[PDB]
């Protein structure tokens, strides 16, 4: 899912075009995240928290396979048995970390 | 419909539960057969006690609820 | 098999039915107590009730009308609950026949019983009862006499309405006040039904007799401090605007600034706003001004340093009843004084009522609106005095609406079942013997009109029915001396309306409970 | 609706279980007068239910003042009577 | 036999199987059987008073002590406090008819009730429940066959609704209506016809709305084509009639608008405090030129209003009604012929509907005022307005009047009618009968006993209506079988003939159909049931 | 194919044409209402102008919302998530089917 | 209590007839406000004859019809035997007041009270054109301690609410003005907040504030007042500390926490028009008064007496006091009967013997 | 059941004043804007007060006794909910009456204002009335 602040979290809106392109840039910014993941040949993709409708329906667009793990041992164990790096921001991977 | 005050027991329920009655009598007493058989110690729940290996003294001491078990023992 | 009397239990804990006779029996029953109940305050000789409450309140409340008395009873009997429910929707469609309908129902409820007993199926009697109402519907029709040409006649049939349904009433020692003051009252309202445009105001103390219908409108509500306490030749300006720290109807407005001296400009520039509003209210030229909310400090001293009385919290009935008495607009804006009508009237002042302060609207405009004040020696009398008067006003409301009259004292009773009795001597079977017990019931209600008054009221019963079937139409009850009379001439008259709703409803009610063979109860939740 | 084929209050109890109770029972019998025996032994106070005190280091008096529900301890007060009235000796050796 | 097994072993150790067993039942094997049909026969006894014209009513009462007289015998079987579960698959059965057909829902229970009497000594005489229900499946079939091969087409038109009266009719007889008998007839028929797909398709029951109101008489039950509404024109100073009225729909309160979301307006100045209150005066000034603009002669919001769009309205000339619910501003949107507004803004001529007459109605005594909005030009959308004497006569013409709409959408799917007074199940049986002679020796006493359990409904009729039952019904057998005529009933109002074509008596194909199939199947799935096992 | 249980029409549903024999059907997961644009979402504005400004943007938001799925060309609009009355007369207007709540499966 | 009302209201009376009676001296007290026992009395004794009435065989219709008409019959004859008065006699008025005060515990001060009350009823009504007296006009102030010798009836203003002020008892030649909003920091009808930004805006917020109380009560010491009298608040405190502060170091009494319902009853006694925004205070608005002071009841609380007024309209106040509280109650509602029975004089100027003689009068 | 000391035990910080009279209680909920207070007693009927002038706008009859009232914070007077019955009823206080009802102790209205809950001892749209 897109990333929030840990502070606090508060859209201030002051103009009607904000309020009208607001949504808009946060799916397409969610579009962009998920088509850069795409771009490096990742066609699946495990995350060890919930995953988001917008995310969801990117991922499906471009034809990712998605797991979702909750216990973060499954997790760390599928990171030995595959090979792969928990990443702990939603960047795509470099060649070594896939 | 009976309008019978008690119980009514019919069928194979009341034919297992004679055969169950009859079987536990025999197994009380058939630990206590031929030679490597083994005497029994009964407490008459007032400190009196009865050592016996002999079947109607055993079936005579004990009481009994299940008529069909009071057959076996007074057989 | 029963669906209770069998070895297999169908039913939960405290669920239980009741077979043919056993629903008869409990339905007759509770149907025969009601209608036994609710007697004996039937006629002009009837008596009242004492109704103590079981609750904490422990309110008390002496009442002669029936549906008062069916409505304050813990009922438990399915069938009275039934009567109860038809007395109730007889008085919501018109004001009297209350006690009449019930003692009907529970007549033809008890006709129904012997008849049962008699070995007479349950639909053939409703057959017979169907067809003995569309007869002595019929027959009441033909007999109703209609006065609504004649403006002096359709008066005089109005006095002889309230007369007669103020006749059984507590009113009963000053029927020719409260008469006269019932129809004024209703003739004030110029053809239009609004009950609620007369106002009774029950004010203890003094006698019955002190009651009387002011000439123009009182109000209970306060005067502003600094305001005028007399104005001759208002000009009423009535309003439903808030007048009281109005704020903008902008919800997430708010003053957000960085020093205490903006603060202090606009809350003068919110009491500038007032004082534009008061001045544009003002603008109309008005002396009195009624507002349907509250008036804070700041329009009330605006007001009087204007010289302007400022009624305020009118409620919606009390701003709707001075535009009835003025003539007045309810507005909510004044930008526009030109498009705004000013009530008027000729004086406001301030008068006292016993030991309260009332503003008196004195030689109104339009004056279609009553205020009835009402004086007794206790609190039940003034509430026995405010339901009879209701009753009275609902009547000469629909006698106006509908001035077809029939005559009372039992003689459209006894009309009807004269008919009745004709239809059923051509009828052949038990059909027959049905239609002679509805005849019978239509015929036992001024029975227990007679009884009520110790009279004796089978040869009573016995000279109507004779005159009935010779020929006298008109003949009735004359309880002034306990002989038979003319109603025409002696003036005992009553709507049509009334009567015909009672016949369909006692009968409709009678044949409802009568098809019930069942009683099936569900487990309560106590 | 107890339907049952002995009474309510029989207790039936058989294996390996019995006989490790009679023989721990028949042990625990032993233990109590076993410091009683040659003559160096101890007295022991016994106190009567009817209020009397018997002070002895005779083995049958001593098993004979004390009540047991364990039936081979009663077996074993019983062969101690029996050691008392067939010689008169000989009752904790028993 | 009861409670289950109670063993404790037999060495004398605990013998606990399921938690609680000392604390549940059982019943195993016939015994079941014959409390289950014994359940069965009792509310089937209970509901047979209750059928046909001379039935009787029951007078139900709840838990909270209100009272409702009905002859609907779903509505009786609901409003039963149960314990038994046959009795509860009795009402499930009930109201699985009413909700497929809407009538017949007490012929059902007798149905089934007749069918496991029968079934009760067919067992006693040794066959197993599974052959009793596999004749009775057959017999059913048979029974289906027959009824579609003696039933009579009806025409649907609207040039011609004497066959739909005659039905309507003939449903209603039975209920306390039948004294308006004529005129509840033709206003269900009016009424489901006005609102319905032509193409023989479903008809909306959401269009058709019926409300009742104490006071009047029964007879002043009357159809409107339009909307009655439970309001009134909000400023009590507007005209309380409007004629060739200009309907104008908003579902926006005439209030300064408001964002959704969280929002704060900041006033920084006195300035701003004065162009606050121009703007909340401009933008009701505005809203209300708008509205005006149309040319609508009368405005129905749903979210209510404040003082000042009251006054303004007042003044303009425009009456309006305030708080009108989503489902009765859909009514007045489609019988009006008008669209549905959300903001003034978008109000246009071409979105305004048109009514003939819009009217404030008044109920005697009772300063209750209610809207009344009808002479469209084509409403798609009908009102059934019901007064009487008291509420519960009310509340039993509305299901009355509803079991009527139902059947007259059951003509309008399908139009094979069916004429009643028992000559369908006297038909049936008949040709049950003939059936099982030809059948093998072992299915004909189940087919049989389903023949039998189809003539109880011309005997119950009978007893209803005091005739000897056996004797009226084999009288009518036997003349049904000498004349070919599969339309001699039980004459239950002794009208002088058997014949019910004559009589008029006709019922739905549908519904006699899903009633023999609905009782087979409950029947044959009590018959299954073989264990009880109640805590 | 598929079928399921009608859920919860709105007010203005009964106008929407209930037969269409060429449809083209809109699978959406999408909240049509007028509501708040997120729940954390806070507006600030100090004059009268950019408070109609955003009342008429949220109503622009929600028309455009409907605009797109319109000219889409599809007549059948189903959606996991609830359709509020406007969409749902907005769709009447247009001889378009709608219906809200549509469950998972 | 020795009041028929008082009585029967205290005690719960079960019985609906009791409960009836009750009602009639409810509405006797309302019509009349004395005779509340002997009404109850003559319904008594009327149902008495009833019972052998009904059990001589007589319907009770005609019991009623009779009584009616013995009632017309009674009233024409006490209207024949009654006399006319003068309000003008005040020996009349007097004579009626200790009558109405003998059958009270208040017996041996009837010498000081019935004046008293006289005065107290022709002081707030007009002789010459009055046909009512309203007797909320006539307040009553309860306070323990004393003696009922020490009752006082006040021509001016009494004032419950003690002086905010310390130091200030006393004003002369007073200027009194009746306030209806509050001094304290402004505080719109809308939602308002103060935003600081900066550390010069704290200060500058508390120095604006305090030249806007200054301005405010500046504004009221310019008029001439002297005593400000300022109505109960919520929502907001209607006098600031700072207030407070800025009003003493000027010289004038205040005295907060005035209840709403009694602004009507002090405009009517000291002519004071209230003021709600200050933009509308003035000289000429304010109240004139000889004296303000507030004085103490002999260490039993404290009392703020107005005492001679430029427009005395129609208004006096009567203070009770009395050793217990069950005493003071007892005189206040004596006190009352008496206003009441002057109050009856006023409305019908017709007078009659007491000690029984009409009851027997009627009776033969 | 919540009721406050009677001193306030506090040094005149401005909001010590409470009216509180208490004239009439079960349901007592201060509004949206302070200067109303609505309040319900066993009588079934509930009554809406001013608290700066302080006496009763108007009360509220429709009902047996009423338990839960809930307000849609709008002016304070656009509705209030009551659910003491078993009759969800809704109230417009700019007219007075019951503007939609529905026959079905904890009654929460929603956050959005299309809906309310209804607990006793659900989400009912109110723009369907279901
Ligand atoms: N003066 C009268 N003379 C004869 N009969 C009367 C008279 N007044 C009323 N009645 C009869 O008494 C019956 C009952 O009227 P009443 O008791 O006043 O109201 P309700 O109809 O509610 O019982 C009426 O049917 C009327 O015919
Ligand atoms: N006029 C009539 N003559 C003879 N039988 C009738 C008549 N009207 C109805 N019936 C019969 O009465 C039976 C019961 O119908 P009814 O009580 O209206 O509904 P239900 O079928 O739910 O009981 C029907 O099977 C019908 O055949
Ligand atoms: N000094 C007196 N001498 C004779 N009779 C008196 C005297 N004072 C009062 N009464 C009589 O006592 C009766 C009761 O008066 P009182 O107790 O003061 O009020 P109430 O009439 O309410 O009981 C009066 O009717 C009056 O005639
Ligand atoms: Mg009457
Ligand atoms: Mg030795
Ligand atoms: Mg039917
Ligand atoms: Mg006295």
């Amino acid at each position: 899912d897109g990333m929030i602040t840990e502070t606090k979290g508060t859209v201030l809106i002051k103009t009607a075009e904000e309020l009208m392109n607001f949504s808009k840039g946060e799916e397409n910014l969610m579009d962009a995240q998920v088509k850069a993941i795409a771009d490096t040949g990742a066609n699946v993709v495990v995350t060890g928290g919930k995953v988001a409708d917008m995310a969801l329906h990117y991922a499906n667009k471009y034809n990712i396979m998605l797991v979702r793990l909750n216990s973060k041992w499954d997790l760390r164990r599928l990171c030995k048995t595959v090979g792969a790096t928990a990443l702990p921001r939603l960047t795509p991977p470099v060649l070594e970390e896939m | 419909p009976l309008s019978v005050f008690g119980d009514r027991s019919t069928g194979e329920t009341i034919r297992s539960q004679n055969v169950m009655a009859a079987a536990s009598i025999a197994n009380i007493v058939k630990s206590s057969l031929g030679p490597v058989g083994l005497d029994k110690m009964l407490v008459d729940d007032i400190g009196d006690v009865t050592i016996t290996n002999d079947g109607a003294t055993i079936l005579k001491l004990l009481e009994v609820e299940h008529p069909a078990a009071k057959v076996l023992c007074e057989l | 098999a029963s669906l209770s009397l069998a070895p297999v239990n169908i039913f939960k804990a405290g669920a239980d039915e009741e077979r043919a006779e056993t629903a008869r029996l409990t339905s007759f029953i509770g149907a025969i107590a009601i209608g036994d109940l609710v007697k004996s305050t039937l006629g002009p000789k009837g008596m009242d009730k004492i109704l103590l409450s079981s609750g904490r309140d422990a309110s008390l409340m002496v009442t002669n009308d029936g549906a008062t008395i069916l409505k304050n009873i813990g009922v438990d009997n399915p069938a009275a609950k039934v009567l109860v429910d038809m007395s109730r929707v007889q008085d919501d469609e018109v004001g009297d026949g209350t006690t009449s309908v019930t003692v009907l129902a529970a007549e033809l409820l008890r006709e129904a019983e012997s008849l049962i007993a008699k070995k007479i199926h349950p639909q053939t009697i409703i057959a017979g009862w169907r067809e003995a109402t569309k007869a002595a519907r019929e027959a009441l029709l033909s007999s109703a006499v209609d006065h609504g040409s004649d403006e002096v006649k359709f008066r005089q049939d109005l006095m002889n309405i309230a007369g007669t349904t103020l006749s059984s009433k507590l009113l009963t020692h000053h029927k020719d006040h409260f008469t006269k003051l019932a129809v004024e009252a209703v003739l004030r309202l110029k053809g239009s039904g609004n009950l609620e445009a007369i106002h009774i105001i029950k004010k203890l103390g003094g006698s019955l007799a002190d009651s009387y219908l002011d000439e123009g409108f009182l109000l209970d509500k306060k005067i502003g401090v600094n305001q005028p306490k007399r104005i001759e030749n208002a000009k009423i300006l009535i309003a439903n605007t808030g007048m009281d720290t109005d704020k903008i109807k902008i919800f997430g407005s708010r003053v957000r600034v960085d020093s205490t001296a903006k603060v202090a400009e606009i809350e003068h520039a919110e009491k500038e706003k007032m004082k534009e509003k008061v001045e544009r209210i003002l603008k109309h030229g008005i002396n009195c001004f009624i507002n349907r909310q509250l008036i804070y400090n700041y329009p009330e001293q605006l007001f009087g340093a204007a010289g302007v009385m400022a009624i305020e919290h009118a409620d919606f009935a009390g701003v709707e009843r001075l535009a009835l008495v003025t003539g007045g607009e309810i507005a909510s804006t004044f930008d526009h004084p030109e498009l705004v009508k000013l009530g008027s009237c000729k004086l406001i002042e301030e008068v006292m009522i016993g030991e309260d302060k009332l503003i008196h609207f004195s030689g109104v405009a339009l004056g279609e609106a009553c205020t009835i004040v009402l004086r007794g020696a206790t609190q039940q009398i003034l509430d026995e005095a405010e339901r009879s008067l209701h009753d009275a006003l609902c009547v000469l409301a629909q006698t106006v609406k509908d001035s077809r009259t029939v005559y009372g004292g039992g003689c459209s009773e006894m009309l009807m079942a004269h008919a009745v009795t004709q239809l059923a001597n051509r009828t052949p079977g038990k059909e027959a013997v049905a239609m002679e017990s509805y005849a019978k019931a239509l015929r036992m209600l001024p029975t227990i009109i007679a009884d009520n008054a110790g009279y004796d009221s089978a040869d009573l019963v016995a000279q109507l029915r004779a005159a009935h079937s010779e020929g006298n139409t008109t003949a009735g009850l004359d309880m002034r001396e306990g002989t038979i009379g003319d109603m025409a001439i002696l003036g005992i008259t009553e709507s049509f309306q009334v009567k015909r709703q009672v016949l369909l409803s006692a009968a409709e009610a009678a044949e409802v409970i009568l098809r019930v063979d069942n009683i099936i109860k569900a487990a309560p939740r106590k | 609706r107890p339907v049952l084929v002995l009474s309510q209050n029989t207790k039936r109890e058989s294996g390996r279980k019995v006989q490790s109770g009679n023989i721990n029972a028949a042990k625990t019998i032993a233990d109590i007068i076993r410091t009683c025996l040659g003559p160096k032994s101890m007295m022991k106070m016994l106190l009567d239910p009817m209020g009397g005190i018997v002070m002895t280091n005779d083995g049958n008096a001593i098993l004979r003042e004390i009540q047991v529900q364990h039936p081979a301890a009663k077996s074993m007060i019983e062969i101690s009577r029996t050691q008392d009235e067939e010689v008169g000796d000989g009752t904790t050796s028993v | 036999a009861s409670m289950g097994t109670l063993a404790f072993d037999e060495y004398g150790r605990p013998f606990l199987i399921i938690k609680d067993q000392d604390r549940k039942s059982r019943l195993m094997g016939l015994e079941a059987l014959k409390s289950h049909i014994m359940a069965a026969k009792a509310v089937a006894n209970t509901m047979r008073t209750s059928l046909g014209p001379n039935g009787l009513d029951k007078m139900m009462v709840d838990k909270d002590g209100d009272v409702t007289v009905t002859n609907d015998g779903a509505t009786i079987l609901s409003m039963m406090d149960v314990d038994h579960q046959i009795a509860k698959l009795m009402v499930e059965l009930s109201k699985s008819q009413d909700d497929e057909i809407g009538d017949g829902t007490t012929g059902v229970v007798v149905l089934a009730g007749a069918l496991l009497e029968e079934a009760e000594q067919l067992l006693d005489r040794g066959i197993h429940p599974i052959r009793i229900a596999d004749g009775y499946e057959q017999a059913a079939r048979v029974a289906i066959e027959h009824l579609d091969k003696i039933s009579d087409s009806v025409l649907v038109d609207i040039k011609d609704t004497e066959p739909l009266i005659q039905t309507a009719k003939t449903t209603l007889g039975s209920k306390v209506v039948n004294s308006c008998h004529r005129q509840m007839a033709e206003i269900a028929v009016n009424a489901v016809l006005t609102v319905a797909d032509m193409e023989r398709r479903d008809v909306d029951f959401e269009l058709i709305k019926v409300e009742g109101k104490v006071g009047g008489r029964l007879e002043d039950t009357k159809l409107i084509k339009g909307v009655i509404v439970d309001k009134d024109f909000s400023h009590p100073q507007m005209p309380k009639k409007v004629e060739d009225a200009k309907i104008a729909i908003l579902t926006c309160p005439f209030e300064p608008p408001k964002p959704k979301t969280k929002h704060k307006l900041d006033v920084t100045s006195v300035e701003d405090y004065k162009a606050l209150q121009k703007y909340e005066k401009e933008k009701f000034e505005e809203m209300i030129q708008q509205i005006k603009e149309t040319g609508a002669n009368l405005a129905i919001c749903q979210w209510g209003f404040d003082d000042e769009a009251n006054h303004l309205l007042l003044q303009n000339n425009l009456p309006a009604v305030r708080w009108v619910g989503g489902p009765e501003i859909e009514l007045i949107a489609i019988a009006t012929g008008g669209r549905i507004v959300p903001r003034f803004s978008e109000l246009t001529a071409e979105k305004l509907g048109f009514a003939g007459l819009v009217q404030e109605i008044s109920f005697g005594t009772t300063k209750d005022k209610m809207l009344v909005i009808e002479q469209c030009k084509n409403s798609r959308a009908v009102t059934i307005f019901i007064r009487g004497g008291n509420k519960m006569i009310i509340e039993e013409a509305k299901r009355s009047l509803h079991d009527a709409l139902c059947v007259i959408r059951n003509l309008i799917r399908d139009n094979r009618v069916v004429y009643g007074g028992g000559a369908a199940e006297i038909s049936c049986a008949l040709a049950v009968s003939q059936e099982a002679d030809k059948c093998p020796t072992l299915e004909q006493y189940a087919m049989r006993a389903f023949a039998d359990a189809l003539e109880v409904i011309p005997m119950a009729l009978s007893e209803n209506s005091g005739m000897n039952p056996i004797q009226t019904m084999t009288e009518v057998r036997a003349r049904q079988v000498k004349e070919m005529n599969p339309a001699l009933g039980i004459d239950c109002l002794h009208k002088g003939t058997n014949d019910m074509k004559q009589q008029h008596v006709i019922e739905t194909l549908i519904g006699k159909k899903q009633q023999i199939s609905l009782a087979t199947q409950m029947v044959r799935m009590i018959l299954k049931i073989d264990d009880i096992r109640k805590p | 194919g598929v079928a399921f249980k009608k859920t919860f029409s709105y007010a203005g549903f009964e106008m929407q044409p209930k037969k269409y024999h060429n449809p083209k059907i809109a699978l959406l997961n999408v909240e049509l209402e007028l509501k708040a644009e997120k729940d954390n979402a806070e507006i600030r504005v100090h004059t009268v102008e950019d408070y109609q400004a955003i009342v008429d943007a949220e109503w622009n938001i929600l028309y455009d919302k409907l605009e797109k799925i319109h000219h889409s060309g599809a007549k059948v609009v189903l959606s996991k998530l609830p359709i509020g009355d406007v969409a749902t007369q907005y769709f009447a207007d247009r001889d378009m089917f709608c219906a809200g709540r549509v469950p998972e499966e | 209590t020795n009041d028929g009302a008082t009585i029967l209201k205290q005690m719960q009376v079960l019985h609906p007839a009791a409960r009836m009676l009750v009602e009639l001296s409810k509405a006797q007290d309302i019509e009349a406000g004395d005779g509340t026992t002997s009404v109850v009395i003559i319904a008594g004794s009327l149902l008495d004859s009833c019972t052998k009435l009904l059990q001589k065989g007589i319907h009770p219709t005609i019991i009623s019809e009779s009584f009616q008409k013995a009632l017309e019959k009674g009233i024409e004859i006490l209207t024949d035997m009654s006399r006319p008065v003068e309000l003008s006699d005040r020996e009349t008025l007097l004579n009626s007041a200790t009558t109405s005060l003998n059958s009270k515990v208040v017996s041996q001060y009837s010498s000081l009270l019935s004046p008293m009350s006289v005065n107290a009823v022709m002081k707030v009504i007009d002789p010459a054109t009055a046909t009512s007296v309203d007797l909320r006009d006539i307040k009553i102030v309860k306070k323990l301690g004393g003696t009922i010798d020490d009752c006082e009836l006040v021509e001016g203003l009494v004032l419950t609410q003690k002086v905010s002020n310390s130091g200030i008892t006393r004003v002369e030649k007073a200027k009194i003005g009746l306030i209806q909003f509050c001094l304290s920091a402004p505080k719109t009808d809308m939602d308002n907040q103060i935003v600081v930004s900066d550390y010069a805006q704290m200060d500058r917020v508390l120095r604006e504030e305090r030249a806007y109380i200054l301005n405010l009560v500046k504004q009221i010491k310019k008029t001439g007042c002297n005593v400000l009298l300022i109505q109960k608040s919520i929502l907001r405190d209607a006098l600031s500390d700072l207030a407070l502060h800025f009003l003493n170091k000027m010289k004038i009494m205040v005295i907060k926490d005035i209840e709403r319902e009694d602004i009507e009853f002090i405009c009517k006694t000291i002519g004071t028009k209230p003021v709600a925004h200050i933009d509308q205070f003035t000289a000429d608005m304010l109240g004139s008064a000889e004296l303000a002071e507030e004085v103490n009841l002999n260490g039993s609380g404290k009392l703020l007496k107005i005492t001679g007024c430029a427009s005395p309209g129609k208004t006096v106040t009567i203070v009770v006091r009395g050793s217990n509280k069950l005493v003071i109650e007892e005189a206040e509602r004596s006190i009352h009967d008496a206003l009441c029975v002057i109050r009856c004089l006023v409305k019908k100027r017709a007078l009659i013997a007491g000690g029984g003689a009409p009851e027997i009068e009627l009776a033969l | 059941c919540s009721v406050y000391p009677l001193t306030f035990d506090k040094n005149e910080n401005m909001a010590a004043k409470k009216k509180s009279v208490a004239m009439h209680l079960s349901a007592c909920s201060f509004t949206n804007s302070d200067m109303q207070i609505l309040t319900a007693s066993g009588d079934g009927t509930c009554a809406l007060w001013d608290v700066e002038s302080g006496q009763l706008l108007q009360s509220f009859h429709g009902h047996a006794d009423v338990l839960c009232l809930d307000l849609a914070p709008s002016e304070t007077g656009n509705t209030f909910v009551s659910g003491g019955d078993k009759k969800a009823m809704v109230w417009d206080m700019r007219s007075g009456q019951c503007v939609q009802a529905f026959e079905t102790n904890s009654v929460r209205y929603y956050p959005s204002g299309d809906a309310f809950a209804s607990g006793s001892d659900r989400l009912y749209d109110l723009r369907a009335d279901r």
